[PDB]
């Protein structure tokens, strides 16, 4: 499994995994042509992989809702040690059979769920991803819900999953699970500039209403994955070909000959 | 037959359900031990609508209680009639939401909701033939306003054909006990208009006003408010449970009351309500019942219905009365108030009769009305929402766990469009 | 190796009309509305014919 | 495209001489008819009378792959075109439209057309292209779903006589 064999495997059976992901969906922006069911699914995963990295660049950590949770540890002491762990969810844990239940993050008894276990846990709202892909919120949620059903594949013998989607490279053996992180990404975490991100009082608390979300989103890393086509050109071609084909039925009629030239 | 199940979430929903179940058990003559102590057969003719039978002859309500904190259900279990509820139906969190819609709709609630959705699916599968689902909740609290509406979406998207209604308690700005009513209220309404087949709004300000002005009792209490709202709730489904000249279930009410999909927000009234000093003086007749029913002050919402034009009205009478006088009174009221009834829907009053009155009363009336006066609630909610939003006040609490301003902007725009489309039909003419 | 560029591949038959945010299934309680189909675990085929390494 | 194989030619403005280099194949003597070029110009895809589409990088004379696996088109490669995504549309002599992604050479969709294909012309935005047969038939073929639709048909050859 190379994160793509999963794509064809899930696309092969629609009855097992019925959803909006199985077929192409119109975009919210007419300037963009539609994608395939398989292609849009890969694009959604690239968008999510970048969304999680830019969230993890801050003190806030992201989790998948049924497939693990991306966290980091703070041992504590112009400066703290940060190390990512990627704990799995309980449903993913049950499917694993030989995976030892070793604890990688330690919390007291009052700290039970991952939301308070992690420092800055995130919902991973699929709204920004849907906006970036110009795709539907419902269909992107359906794609996530369909893909998180990898435990069914895992339960079958063998079938090692090597899923990457960017900085984190995570491998699943028969029942053994391991992971690795990008060395440069890890070094960025130890670049010791996170003292400002950890504290919430660094901002002068004035720009919260001065700065607009459009300005903040323009400088955000997201929305730069896909090139922007020429808006004039796209519907010029669109209505142009539409007229051409809607009245390309007959070639015989001339009504204007131009004999000599 | 054609039974329904109850689900309540949050402190407000739990308090409403506690009194509603007491009222229905009292009306059916069920002892707090679950033992039948009624006097007529009719108290068992249609008991399946709300109660499931167990060995030993006892009954259990088919209600599911959900919350992110255990205190409310721990307190309500000790109250009268508290042993009826099946302890497995209680699902509770260990963290709480702290009146945050994001907390009560995204983080802890979604991982809690698997168990409650599973018990709901067992409850639905067990019963013979579903009729629908009913919810009671308040929009001023984060956990209730989150789990309530998210479960609405889940159950609606799972049983698209069954009817679905909610008693929603909307926060009035006059009596506001928190500082974050507009945010979660608008967010909840954004998807409530999408999924709720029927929504009926209740105002605490209006409850206080009616308690002080009509009953004229010295000390209003949440128990009295629960009693009033529970009587209103039971008046809706009385005819579904008892015989009558013209029965009308929730499906018939919904068919007759909504002209368009996106106008499913209603305001309700109950009669009679007579003051302390005047119970012996007033005479219970159909004209008196109708004139109190159409009184603006008898309303449980602060919206004045004379600021707009009634789209339609529906009345459920309880007791023994000849339908001729009822029809006469409805026609007379409609003729005498042509200014307040929009014209392209002539004869826009539905009437239904159930021959079993409430215990201790000979006649009663329940009212539901679709009118344009409700727009001012949304207008003022949007006003406070944008007033607190233009400075980005308290936005970090929401944005720290999955929220972006795009969702807030979309909800505001959607509710504004809802107001606009609700208001053009007021000015529409034939 | 080689792989097609996934952003540029295009679907023509599907139209570009967008349903928008505004919709409404409330008040649409007709008996003919479609119902969600839950996921089903596939048949376990096991390894009675896999290679033994 | 020489009958023997592929040749790359170099013209220089400095000297009128033309430099010829031959693309070599290991024990392959398939004959080549049509050719198309990657917009990146890194590769060129050439047809064959047998029915498989070979692909050769311009920089090196080696060929990287064979083409469609387990399937041949039975009358050669009449017309060849490329989409912006890299998918190649190929027309067979017997009359057949198929598209191959840049992956294992397996068809995503396949369809048949009357008469031998002779022309494929992609419209602007690369959708819903035009097809011209050897039997004087004009067809319009949608992309990502090969459904043949006849816009206009013409006479084959040599009308001899007309009657009323
Ligand atoms: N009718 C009624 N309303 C209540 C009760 N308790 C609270 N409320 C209303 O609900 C609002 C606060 O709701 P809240 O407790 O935050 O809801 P929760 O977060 O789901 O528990 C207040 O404005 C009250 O007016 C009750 O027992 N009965």
């Amino acid at each position: 499994m190379n994160l793509d064999s999963i794509f064809e495997w899930i696309l092969k059976q629609p009855i097992n995994y019925p959803g909006k992901h199985q077929d192409s969906q119109p975009r919210t922006n007419p300037a963009y042509k539609p994608l395939e069911a398989k292609a849009q699914f890969h694009i959604i995963f690239k968008a999510t992989g970048e969304y999680i990295r830019e969230k993890m660049l801050d003190g806030k950590g992201v989790n998948m809702r049924d497939f693990g949770a991306f966290t980091f540890e703070i041992f504590s002491d112009k400066h703290h040690r940060i190390r990512p762990c990627f704990v799995p969810d309980k449903k993913f844990r049950y499917s694993l059979a030989r995976y030892a239940g070793k604890e990688e993050i330690s919390a007291p008894k009052s700290q039970h769920s991952i939301y308070q276990k992690g420092f800055g846990m995130m919902f991973c709202n699929a709204g920004p991803i849907a906006a970036s892909c110009y795709l539907g919120k419902d269909v992107v949620s359906s794609a996530h819900n369909a893909f998180i059903q990898a435990v069914s594949d895992l339960t079958t013998l063998g079938h090692g999953l090597n899923i990457d989607f960017g900085f984190v490279k995570v491998y699943v053996q028969d029942r053994d699970l391991r992971y690795s992180y990008n060395q440069n990404f890890a070094n960025t975490l130890n670049n010791k500039n996170f003292e400002y991100r950890l504290r919430k009082s660094d901002t002068p608390t004035s720009e919260h209403w001065n700065t607009t979300y459009e300005s903040k989103w323009a400088k955000s890393s997201l929305n730069s994955l896909l090139k922007r086509p020429n808006s004039n050109q796209v519907r010029n071609y669109y209505e142009k070909t539409l007229a051409l084909k809607i009245m390309s039925l007959d070639l015989s009629t001339a009504e204007q000959t131009n004999y000599s030239r | 037959m054609r039974e329904i199940v109850h689900i309540q979430g949050g402190q407000c929903g739990n308090q409403i359900g506690a009194k509603f179940w007491e009222v229905i058990s009292d009306e059916h003559g069920i002892d707090p031990t679950g033992t039948y102590h009624g006097d007529s057969d009719l108290q068992l003719e249609r008991i399946n609508v709300y109660y499931n039978e167990a060995t030993g002859g006892r009954y259990v309500p088919r209600a599911i209680l959900m919350d992110l904190e255990p205190g409310t259900m721990d307190s309500v279990r000790a109250g009268p009639f508290g042993q009826l509820f099946r302890p497995d139906n209680f699902v509770f969190g260990q963290t709480g939401a702290g009146n945050n819609w994001a907390k009560g709709h995204y983080t802890e609630g979604a991982e809690l909701i698997d168990s409650v959705l599973d018990v709901v699916r067992k409850e639905a599968e067990g019963c013979d033939c579903l009729q629908g689902f009913q919810i009671t909740h308040s929009l001023g609290g984060g956990t209730g306003s989150g789990m309530g509406t998210l479960l609405i979406s889940k159950v609606r998207e799972e049983y698209p054909d069954r009817i679905m209604e909610t008693f929603s308690v909307v926060p009035s700005p006059k009596v506001s006990d928190t500082v974050v009513e507009p945010y979660n209220a608008t967010l909840s309404v954004h998807q409530l208009v999408e999924n709720a087949d029927e929504c009926m709004v209740i105002d605490n300000e209006a409850l206080y006003d009616i308690c002080f002005r009509t009953l004229k009792l010295t000390t209003p209490t949440y128990g009295d408010l629960n009693h009033l709202v529970s009587a209103a709730m039971s008046g809706v489904t009385c005819c579904l449970r008892f015989p009558g000249q013209l029965n009308s279930d929730l499906r018939k009410l919904a068919v007759n009351l909504i002209p368009f999909p996106r106008l499913h927000f209603f305001m309700i009234g109950f009669a009679p309500l007579t003051s302390r000093g005047s119970q012996q003086y007033r005479a219970l007749t159909v004209p008196e019942l109708t004139q109190q029913m159409f009184d603006a002050k008898n309303m449980m919402c602060a919206a004045d219905p004379r600021h707009g034009r009634y789209l339609t009205a529906s009345a459920l009478f309880r007791g023994r009365m000849s339908t001729k006088e009822v029809d006469e009174q409805m026609l007379n009221v409609q003729n005498k108030n042509s200014s307040y009834f929009v014209e392209w829907i002539p004869n826009n009053i539905k009437s239904s009769i159930c021959d079993i009155p409430p215990k201790g009363l000979k006649m009663a009336v329940t009212f539901v009305g679709n009118s344009t006066a409700i727009q001012e609630m949304f207008k003022r909610v949007a006003e406070q929402f944008t007033a607190m939003f233009r400075r980005k006040a308290f936005l970090h609490w929401y944005t720290g766990e999955g929220m972006d301003e795009m969702e807030f902007t979309e909800a505001e725009s959607n509710m504004n469009d809802l107001v606009s489309e609700y208001q053009q039909y007021q000015d529409a003419t034939a | 190796q080689h792989a097609p560029v996934f952003e540029d591949s295009q679907a023509a038959t599907v139209v570009n009309k967008f349903q928008g945010l505004r919709q409404g299934t409330g008040g649409k309680t007709s008996t003919q509305l479609p119902v969600k189909q839950p996921f089903q675990a596939p048949n376990p085929i096991c390894g009675a014919f896999k290679k033994r390494t | 495209v020489l009958n023997n194989g592929v040749q790359i030619l170099t013209i220089d403005k400095a000297n009128k001489k033309v430099k010829s280099l031959d693309v070599n194949f290991g024990n392959i003597k398939r004959q080549y008819t049509c050719v198309a070029i990657d917009p990146s110009d890194t590769y060129c895809y050439c047809g064959t009378k047998t029915g498989d589409v070979f692909e050769i990088n311009i920089e090196r004379a080696i060929f990287k792959r064979l083409g469609p696996v387990k399937k041949l088109f039975s009358l050669g490669i009449g017309t060849l075109g490329l989409l912006p995504n890299g998918d190649i549309i190929v027309g067979a002599g017997d009359g057949t439209v198929a598209k191959l992604s840049i992956q294992n050479m397996q068809v995503l969709s396949q369809s048949e057309v009357l008469g031998a294909v002779t022309s494929i012309s992609f419209t602007g935005d690369y959708t819903h292209f035009f097809c011209g047969t050897s039997q004087s038939n004009i067809y319009w073929i949608d992309t990502e779903k090969l459904n043949p639709e006849l816009r206009n048909t013409c006479h084959y050859e040599r009308i001899n006589d007309i009657a009323f």
